[PDB]
């Protein structure tokens, strides 16, 4: 933690409702999903998820 | 020359005889474990069509873990 | 290479803005003169006084 | 209420392609509803190269102020771009430079510049890192060439498509390569696999870049209706749920369907009428509305006497809602062609049916195709020798 | 994570393709970089892409006496990889704190 050793540190903070319905979207393109997917209510389902 | 496949195996597979006589009904209580297992293992090798068109990625391998017993 | 300049070319003449330009079974049936099954069809529904 | 914001972006814009062929048909050239929107369209996405092909191809009077307007705005959009593109060069990282290079193409192809585009979009391609990214340009390829009924690039570009849902397991992108390949199959008159295509697609459709859902279904409905046996056409199109529910919006589509299935040949027909109609002003399916309607009226024929073992020529006639003439001359014109199996007995007026053997039409497939490949080897021979 | 994939950016992919920003603004080029989150919230994923779009070689070390053999016959200290990332420049060398 002394300064100059890391020339940067960067926060990884828990997906908010937004991010995490970007990484629903990333990780569900993988998968026959039926159209009409609520992707948005699942991710406001999920309140402090992770990736 | 080429020796076939099967050919040149110190370790055999499991025949008839040497099958085990336990069976599912004699385990007791273990529904999430058995359901795990056949999602992983004798629902892949018989359902790897399904596994594929619906986009999961059948798992390669299983490790049971747990206290002894 | 010996081109045939003896024979006559005849102009072509021809539309090059991709006339059909498709890949298909193509058959001689598509080229039958008619008019369309609706003018067809049409002309029969009063021919029985409908 | 999001569907349409979940499609690929609408470059090409397919409406442009299918009011271009509109503009072609000498029945709707002087359409003033179909020439206003097309011109609506290019004034908004300043499309000069196809404002030029517009007024070369169908004759029309360049407007000079308009296309000065409209090619001064791409200049200078061109260079904005090549500007935002050589600070990101040097300045800026390879993903930057990759996005100005997508924005760059993306705008030759909404311009309708065509050649530019597939220039610029391989230049992007060459250094996209993404795979998804490198699948949406080759979808980019893929609209542009339906846009133009280019076969090569839509081959290839499937080609590599396919490759790539392969390396990738996206089956998002496997979804929306079948709608793009039933499209082709469509406009190529290949409506089985447009039909198992379509048919795979229906409950996953999501390409509202390239139809409206309702469209697709149609599509979907039409093409089943062709290729699709009895059975296959009840457990898929009939008792489909997402099907019926899109057909509970299109009366006309669902009379059509139900009328072949129900056997009510006159509804049948005069449907039939209807969807030719329909058929001959819709630019993926008007090569094919004369082959597809012929087609369908033998179904009706064949289904008609697939059941009896012989029928009135007048039975025929008031079944379909038309003259024993016509149907005399149907009927004869497809026994003739070999598509129906029965014979008509004109001095009684009875259809009597036939059962050919599955083998002599094996049999005489087996010969045109082998013909089609011996004269392919015999060909490619003569062009090896010399 | 845009902001994070712009400020890993800036100090491993300009770094490496740019020196003469940092020659210019007259200030030494980073060398370490911290990601800290819960578990799960990518900080592996984004440390390999930034290695997969810069062309950097994504190093893992994870202390594992399993791959030592590959590090080296030697073992003793860890900067015995170093022969191995001087052979791979630009390199990325990767340690994730399980914790
Ligand atoms: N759910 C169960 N129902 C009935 N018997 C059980 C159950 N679970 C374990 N047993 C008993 O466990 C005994 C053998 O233990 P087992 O070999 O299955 O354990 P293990 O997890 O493999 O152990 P270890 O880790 O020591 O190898 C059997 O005699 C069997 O009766
Ligand atoms: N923000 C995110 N976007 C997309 N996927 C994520 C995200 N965060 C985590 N994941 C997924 O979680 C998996 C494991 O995450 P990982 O990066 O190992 O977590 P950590 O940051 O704790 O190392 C990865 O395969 C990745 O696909
Ligand atoms: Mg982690």
């Amino acid at each position: 933690l002394r300064p100059g050793r890391i020339d940067r540190k960067i926060e990884f903070p828990p997906p908010n409702e937004e991010a995490r319905l970007d990484i629903l979207k990333i990780h569900s393109r993988k998968m026959n999903l039926t159209r009409g997917i609520n992707l948005r209510k699942i991710a406001e389902l999920m309140p402090g998820a992770s990736g | 020359d080429v020796l076939p496949p099967e050919a040149d195996s110190s370790i055999m597979m499991l025949t008839s005889d040497q099958k085990p006589d336990v069976m599912y009904a004699d385990i007791g209580g273990m529904d999430i474990q058995k359901q795990e297992v056949r999602e992983a293992v004798e629902l892949p090798l018989t359902h790897f069509e399904l596994y594929k068109q619906i986009g999961i990625d059948p798992p390669r391998g299983v490790l049971m873990y747990g206290p002894p017993g | 290479d010996d081109e045939f300049e003896e024979f006559p070319a005849e102009d072509w003449a021809g539309l090059d803005e991709d006339e059909d330009a498709h890949v298909w079974e193509d058959n001689w049936d598509d080229d039958n003169v008619e008019d369309d099954f609706s003018n067809q069809l049409r002309a029969e529904l009063e021919k029985h006084g409908y | 209420e999001n569907l349409e914001e979940e499609g690929l972006p609408k470059n090409p814009d397919l409406r442009i392609a299918q009011l271009r062929f509109l503009l072609s048909l000498p029945e709707h050239r002087g359409d003033a509803a179909v020439r206003d929107e097309l011109m609506a369209a290019v004034r908004d996405n300043n499309m000069a190269p196809y404002y030029e092909a517009l007024c070369k191809s169908l004759d029309w009077q360049i407007d000079v102020d308009l296309l000065n307007k409209m090619k001064k705005a791409n200049e200078d959009e061109l260079k904005r771009l090549d500007e935002e593109l050589e600070d990101a060069e040097k300045n800026l990282g390879e993903s930057e430079i990759r996005d100005a290079m997508m924005a760059k193409a993306e705008y030759l192809c909404r311009i309708g510049d065509k050649e530019g585009a597939l220039t610029a979009f391989r230049k992007t391609y060459d250094k996209t890192v993404a795979l998804g990214h490198r699948l949406d340009i080759v979808f980019y390829l893929l609209r542009i060439g339906l846009f133009y009924m280019d076969n090569d690039l839509i081959t290839r570009n499937t080609e590599k498509a396919k490759s790539l849902i392969e390396e990738g397991g996206d089956w998002d992108r496997r979804n929306r390569l079948k709608v793009y390949q039933g499209l082709y199959c469509v406009a190529i008159r290949d409506f089985k696999q447009a039909a198992e295509l379509f048919l795979d697609t229906v409950s996953t459709f999501t390409s509202y870049e390239l139809m409206d859902y309702k469209t697709f279904v149609t599509y979907t409905v039409y093409v089943s209706m062709i290729a699709l046996e009895r059975p296959d056409l009840r457990e898929k199109v009939i008792k489909g749920a997402e099907i019926l529910e899109v057909l509970h919006s299109l009366p006309a589509v669902r009379q059509y369907l139900f009328s072949l299935y129900e056997c009510r040949y006159s509804v049948f027909f005069q449907s039939l009428a209807v969807v030719e109609q329909e058929m001959k002003k819709d630019w993926l399916f008007a090569p094919h509305y004369r082959y597809y309607v012929r087609e369908m009226r033998i179904h009706a024929y064949s289904q008609l006497l697939e059941s009896y073992r012989s029928l009135t020529l007048g039975y025929m006639a008031e079944a379909f809602g038309v003259g024993v003439e016509f149907i005399d001359q149907e009927l004869s014109r497809f026994i003739a062609a070999g598509r129906l199996h029965c014979k008509i007995d004109k001095v009684n007026e009875i259809v009597e049916t036939n059962r050919p053997d599955s083998k002599n039409w094996q049999y005489q497939e087996t010969i045109k195709k082998g013909d089609l490949l011996l004269n392919r080897v015999q060909k490619l021979s003569r062009v090896i020798n010399m | 994570l845009d902001k994070q994939i712009k400020e890993i950016k800036e100090v491993i992919e300009l770094p490496v393709k740019h020196p003469e920003l940092f020659e210019a603004l007259g200030i030494a080029q980073p060398k370490g970089v911290l990601l800290y989150g819960p578990p799960g919230t990518g900080k592996t994923l984004l440390a390999r892409a930034v290695a997969h779009h810069t062309d950097c070689t994504f190093i893992r070390v994870s202390g594992s006496e399993l791959v030592q053999k590959f590090i080296g016959e030697g073992a003793r200290m860890v900067r015995e990889l170093f022969v191995m990332a001087r052979e791979h420049a630009p390199s990325i060398i990767f340690m994730d704190e399980i914790d």
